[PDB]
């Protein structure tokens, strides 16, 4: 991690929380309008070893007045439906599975199916000696661009 | 002893049978014999049942002896197709085990004589010893072997000696007479070491909390054919015999009953509680079934008779809700070879009828109304209150633990996510579903006539 | 008698038709709703026989096992609760059918869902009728388990599942005690039965109530026991209405209610159960004020109704106690399903405080969302009045302990104090909801069913309270501030509530107090009693049982141990060498001492 | 709702029947046998 | 798949039924005469 | 939902933003090297406008950002539209 990105992360995490508080879009605006101001006007530019201290400083006033529970959504890990749907989410390989009196029923999409699997099954290879290409020993990188074919 | 001989019967059949349809034969008249076995259930509201002069058929013996003969097919169902690459010859020696054990069975369920009674008792040892140990799977089933094995011998053999010396003392050893020439013995000290003597095998057989070492450690081994009856069966037998010796004793038993429902009321909650947070499935389910064996075995000891009653009841009841969860278990592991339950995850996503058996089963399991397995398991808790009424806030800790983790068991090899890369799995043979269906409908058939089910008291 | 066990009986035939083929079809639910719309038409006759002459019946068909001396048999006592109870189930489920067959219209899996509701119900249906107290304790525990399976509807994420897991343990843990009475009126009345009981306790019973109490307090979310409740909003919404409501939950007290004679035979009972009734009205409506899901504000207002009917029962009044009740279900019901209605149409966001103020957006359900709140609130002629005011007033006016009236008086405080909350937000606000607006009220059936509600919701009040033959002989002299101090604390509820969300509006960043934090989080109580005995007990199972009590001593004490010693004898006789000169001198000493 | 009545009739007679059932078949414990029940009366 | 289940269940209640009626008009026949 | 809705509705909210000058934006138009706007705006543009949705981001992914096209792109993504 880096310090920039930190401090930002800080930004719109108290951000939010400081609407969980305001509720109200226009106290919330309010009072957001003066929060931005307050980054900027305390020290917008700074040497770092001051700046570390003044984020030491924002956690706790933050942590103080991170209110019980910011409002979240849905699809957030908090969620009032974080994996309402999880149930549902079938791998695809599963259907490989359905026998003919089944797999007679949807020729097409069977079809096109295969036709995905053989473009990989066709495909792999590449992908290994690309993987192997480009990667030195391995390093915190995760995938590699597309050059060719397939990625 | 017309039921006795068509099971010897099979063997004959078995060898001589075509090499590709022995599992049918197996099959087919293993369930016939099972019908004929069911004609035995009659009994008799007074006198106890007889036959010749070597067996009888108590009201107490003949559910488990129905029991007994029904669950030769159900290990033929789940075994036959865990085994194939074997060898004709093999695999036509490897059932011979299996019918070979309940035969053994039949014989001493229906006794008479307790030292015939004890040599089939002891007898049933051998062939259960070699099916853990040919054809469990991984290492540490030799030593499991040696578990399963001692720990009865050392229980079975001062029992042994202690039966001669009764039948020196007093006239005969036949247990009709000595249930009428019955005379009490007492205190002193000669008389309490013939107590734990009398005693000690039995409640090695069916685990007791200081002495399980062993139990969970065969089923992890063996073979599911092997878990199914170590589980359902030879537990409940010990409890059998062990109601069958309280004849004798008394008042004694009032004495000495004490440490042993120390043992046996703490390491219920004890070994429930261990149950709670197992590695791996198929031991959780073994410690479950100690955590509800030591109820039948404090339902013997306070020996009042709702208590046998009770007795009765959960002794069938688990016999057949645990052989349920070891198959139900084995399935998952023939599909993933995970064992280890975390692995399974979402398994209900990817097929839906067995998450409805998981349902069942734990749900019988954690016992609710009316489940044989409750009725069977709140009658011994009315009695142990009459006995002892601090005794309910032992009773209560049980019936949390075992709701939490039978649940438990449930939601974690289950609902939620499944595993990405598992694409092992495929999709349900008809088999299985007719087997846990076969476990599982006489389970809640059972419960519309309990009064043919809780035995002679 | 043909008529109820009728009015019973052909709510199985569904689930039976479950393995038919209609059942795969997309038609099967609405043969449901149809079945409890029959079953209500039957369901009413009863009570109008058991009106005008006012006539109860018991019949026990079939005995299922006769034991010596005693003989359970499954027995349906239909009394005046049991009589009169059943067409409210079956009108506010048959109002939660066709509710739950719009909200749920998308999803898969949807005919399972309406098995799982008749087989909910039934098992209700098991446990307000049953007179032999072991088919009571099947219905109880039936009804718990078809909480589970509901609870747990989205089963993928875990929340679900725990929660799940919560209300199967807090009730199991009332289990506890709903077994020790069991076994005791066994053991000592020689019973199980209604007649028996109430027959031969004449004498005081010290110690059975207090266990059954505890039973009563595992459905009914007391104070020791109320969190699962809340956690328990986390199924999909018809299911929370569905019982968490009403349906369930009031069964808990429902038991307590059948055995009144012998409550009336302590008075310690009448007194414990006061004691916590008032206390968990108190608590739980003070979490109440304070929160920003509908559905869980929603909740701790049913547990609070809960404890307000529970000091009914625990101020000697039971009839009433039934009674609030039967008010009880149209109100919740209603709560919850405009609340669906609203959830629904905004794409599911529970958190009012991005909650739309959509007064006008949904006028309908505005209306719906109104009388409700002035129902639950205790408005003077309105439905909830004839419990509500009746009850407190009733507590008044009777000698007993006063701080827990105290409570009971705050407590109807902060009942309009949540009930204004719920109203502001969702309504009166300019609108702050995420802009595209879904929003569509419309679909006739789901306007029939908040309608029929809203009917009832309105009549029943006075209907029933005027039917009834009057078991509750009036109080009604000195003084007059007496039928006043129900207004006056509802009022005081309002002008504070109000004039405090309304400075609430006026900039001014101002950070919490420590009240605040407190009652927000639910009392702090789930994250101390959760994150806390758990850990005792999963590390005990660790720390000790599993490993050193079982796998490391109870193994070296006796296996290990001959192992042991095995090793060092055998290496010690076959000591490998074999010089002749050794042993053969020592048969010489054997000889010697020989 | 009144019994306290003939219900008390019946509760003596169940009293008595109770009373005595219970002294001939009490504390005999499983394996309940004649000379048990003999064995008490002597008592 | 969904066909694997649906099948055993076909199966399941062919048989149970296909024994089933057999017994239970007879014990209808028993009941109204005999 | 359709791809042109997305791109349409999420100009129609950069447009709203003051900072931006209406005329200057574009579905290609960059963020930095083009606008002055910087992160700490960047931040409120990112959460103003997920916010319309009701959409969440994820922070790392809100590190990027930038083009307006990249975040159709985005939201195109975790819609599967």
């Amino acid at each position: 991690l880096t310090h920039q990105q930190k401090v930002l992360r800080l930004y719109k995490r108290a951000l939010r929380h400081l609407e969980s508080w305001c509720v109200h879009r226009d106290k919330y605006r309010y009072f957001a309008c003066l929060m931005r101001a307050r980054f900027d006007e305390h020290k917008n530019e700074k040497d770092m070893v001051k700046a570390t201290q003044l984020l030491r400083q924002a956690e706790e006033e933050f942590w103080y007045g991170q209110h019980p529970q910011p409002y979240i959504f849905p699809e957030s890990p908090g969620g009032t439906s974080y994996e309402r749907y999880e149930c549902y989410k079938v791998p695809e390989w599963c259907l490989d599975d359905w026998h003919p009196s089944e797999k007679a029923m949807y020729p097409d999409y069977f079809a096109k199916r295969e036709q995905w699997k053989r473009l990989r099954r066709e495909s792999w290879e590449r992908e290994v000696k690309q993987l192997q290409e480009e990667t030195p020993p391995g390093g915190p990188r995760t995938e590699a661009l597309p050059p060719a074919r397939k990625e | 002893l017309k039921i006795i001989i068509p099971t010897t019967m099979l063997l004959p059949m078995t060898w001589m049978s075509k090499h590709n349809m022995i599992w049918i034969n197996a099959t087919v008249h293993s369930l016939l014999i099972s019908l004929i076995s069911l004609s035995l259930l009659n009994q008799l509201g007074e006198n106890s049942l007889n036959f010749s002069l070597t067996f009888f058929s108590d009201s107490l013996s003949a559910p488990l002896l129905v029991l007994t003969t029904w669950l030769l097919p159900l290990m033929l169902m789940a075994s036959q197709s865990h085994l194939s690459k074997e060898t004709t010859t093999r695999k036509k020696l490897y059932i011979t085990m299996l019918i070979l054990l309940q035969l053994f069975l039949i014989m001493t369920f229906t006794a008479t004589e307790l030292i015939l009674f004890y040599i089939l008792f002891e007898a049933t040892l051998v062939p259960t010893l070699i099916i853990i140990t040919r054809w469990g799977n991984q290492t540490e089933r030799l030593n499991a072997g040696l578990y399963f094995l001692f720990y009865t011998l050392a229980g079975s053999l001062p029992l042994l000696v202690a039966l001669v010396y009764i039948q020196n003392t007093t006239g005969s050893l036949n247990f009709l007479i000595i249930h009428y020439w019955s005379h009490p013995l007492s205190n002193s000290w000669s008389n309490i070491f013939m107590w734990l003597a009398c005693i000690m095998a039995f409640m090695v057989k069916m685990p007791l909390y200081g002495l399980h070492l062993w139990l969970p450690k065969a089923h992890v081994e063996a073979p599911i054919a092997g878990s199914m009856v170590l589980a359902a069966v030879l537990l409940k037998l010990g409890g059998y015999g062990m109601m069958r010796i309280t004849t004798i004793l008394n008042p004694l038993t009032n004495y000495m009953a004490y440490p042993f429902l120390m043992l046996s009321m703490w390491g219920m909650i004890m070994t429930s509680s261990i149950c709670l947070r197992q590695t791996d499935l198929k031991s959780l389910i073994a410690y479950s079934s100690v955590s509800h064996m030591a109820l039948v075995i404090v339902a013997i000891m306070i020996q009042t008779p709702w208590s046998f009653m009770g007795a009765t009841a959960l002794m069938i009841a688990h016999g057949l809700t645990s052989s349920m969860l070891f198959c139900l278990a084995n399935t998952n592991y023939e599909r993933v070879h995970s064992r280890t339950m975390i692995l399974a995850r979402g398994l209900q996503t990817l097929l839906p009828l067995m998450a409805t058996w998981w349902l069942m089963a734990s749900l019988t399991n954690l016992a609710l109304p009316p489940s044989i397995n409750l009725i069977g398991e709140l009658f011994i808790i009315t009695a142990s209150f009459s006995w002892s009424n601090i005794t309910i806030i032992l009773m209560g800790m049980n019936m949390m633990i075992t709701a939490l983790y039978s649940l438990y068991m449930l939601i974690t090899t289950q609902r939620g996510k499944y595993t990405h890369h598992i694409n092992n799995i495929k999709a349900s043979f008809t088999r299985e579903n007719a087997l846990m269906a076969l476990h599982i409908l006489p389970l809640l058939l059972l419960t519309l006539n309990p009064k043919m089910i809780l035995g002679p008291l | 008698a043909s008529l109820t066990l009728t009015t019973l009986i052909i709510l199985t035939i569904p689930i039976m038709m479950s393995n038919s083929n209609i059942y795969k079809t997309n038609l099967y639910p609405n043969y449901v709703k149809t079945t409890v719309s029959y079953a209500f038409t039957l369901s009413l006759v009863p009570l109008l026989m058991f009106m005008h002459t006012g006539q109860e019946m018991i019949i026990s068909n079939w005995h299922w096992m006769t034991l010596q001396t005693v003989e359970l048999s499954l027995s349906f006592k239909m009394d005046y609760f049991s009589v009169m109870f059943i067409p409210v189930a079956l009108f506010v489920t048959w109002s939660i059918m066709e509710f739950s067959m719009w909200y749920m219209h998308s999803d898969p899996f949807i005919n399972r869902f309406f098995k799982y509701l008749v087989l909910f119900l039934i098992t209700m249906m098991i446990l307000v009728t049953a007179n032999n107290l072991f088919q009571l304790f099947i219905g109880w525990e039936g009804v718990g388990i078809m909480s589970f399976l509901l609870i747990g509807w989205w089963h993928g994420r875990t929340d679900a599942n725990t929660a799940a897991l919560q209300a199967i343990l807090y009730n199991r843990i009332g289990d506890i005690g709903f077994v020790l009475s069991m076994a005791w009126f066994l053991t000592h009345s020689n019973a199980w039965d209604l007649q028996q009981i109430f027959m031969l306790n004449n004498e005081c019973p010290n110690m059975p109530l207090i266990g059954l109490l505890l039973a009563a307090a595992g459905k009914s979310a007391q104070f020791g026991l109320h969190p699962w409740l809340p956690s328990a909003m986390e199924g999909p919404t018809p299911v929370s209405a569905l019982l968490h409501s009403s349906t369930m939950v009031v069964a808990g007290v429902f038991l307590l209610i059948r055995f009144y004679p012998l409550m009336e035979t302590n008075k310690l009972v009448q007194t414990m159960t006061l004691c916590l009734g008032a206390i968990t009205t108190l608590f739980t409506a003070l979490c109440a004020i304070t929160q920003n899901d509908i559905k869980k504000i929603v909740a701790f207002s049913t547990s609070s109704q809960l404890g307000l009917m529970m000091v009914t029962i625990g101020i000697n009044q039971p009839h009433l106690a039934f009674l609030h009740i039967c008010m009880h279900a149209f109100f919740k019901a209603m709560l919850f399903m405009c609340s669906g209605s609203i959830i629904h149409s905004l794409n599911d966001e529970q958190d009012i405080r991005k909650m739309g103020g959509l007064y006008k957006a949904m006028p309908f359900t505005t209306t719906a969302l109104i009388i409700g709140s002035l129902a639950l609130t205790g408005m003077p002629y309105l439905t909830g009045f004839y419990s509500k005011d009746l009850i407190i007033e009733a507590v008044n006016m009777s000698y007993t302990n006063a701080w827990a009236l105290l409570m009971t008086l705050i407590a109807t405080s902060l009942t309009a104090a949540y009930s204004t909350r719920i109203i502001f937000f969702a309504f009166l606000g300019k609108p702050r909801f995420p802009p595209l607006v879904l929003i569509n009220e419309n679909n006739p059936l789901l306007i029939n069913s908040i309608k029929r509600l809203l009917i009832g919701s309105i009549f029943a009040g006075f209907i029933i309270s005027n039917n009834i033959p009057p078991m509750t002989v009036p109080n009604t002299t000195m003084p007059l501030y007496m039928k006043m101090t129900a207004l006056i604390v509802t009022i005081m509820g309002f002008m504070l509530a109000l004039e405090l969300n309304n400075t609430t509006y006026y900039l001014k960043f101002k950070y919490p107090s420590q009240t605040y934090k407190f009652s927000n989080m639910l009392g702090y109580y789930p994250s101390i009693m959760h994150r806390l005995p758990t850990y005792h007990n999963l590390s005990m199972s660790q720390k000790s049982a599993s490993s050193l009590l079982d796998l490391i001593w109870l193994e070296t004490i006796l296996p290990k141990t001959t192992s042991f010693i095995q090793m060092k004898m055998s290496i010690m006789v076959s000591n490998q060498k074999g010089l002749i000169k050794l042993y053969f001198l020592s048969f010489l000493i054997t000889i010697m001492i020989s | 709702e009144s019994y306290r009545q003939n219900c008390a009739k019946e509760l003596e007679q169940f009293t008595q029947v109770s009373k005595a059932f219970q002294d001939r078949y009490s504390d005999l414990g499983a394996h309940y046998s004649a000379r048990k029940c003999l064995a008490k009366q002597k008592q | 798949s969904g066909f694997y289940d649906r099948r055993f269940l076909k199966l399941m209640r062919f048989y149970i039924l296909l024994t089933g009626i057999p017994v239970a008009i007879g014990i209808t026949l028993v009941n109204v005469f005999i | 939902l359709t791809l042109e809705a997305i791109k349409d509705r999420v100009l129609y909210v950069l447009k709203l933003y003051d900072k931006i000058d209406p005329e200057k934006l574009s579905v290609n138009s960059h963020f930095m090297k083009d606008l002055g706007l910087d992160s700490l705006d960047q931040v409120e543009i990112i959460m103003a406008m997920e916010d319309e949705f009701g959409f969440e981001i994820p922070d790392i992914d809100a590190e990027k950002l930038m083009c307006p096209q990249e975040i159709v792109d985005y939201i195109a993504d975790k819609k599967d539209v």
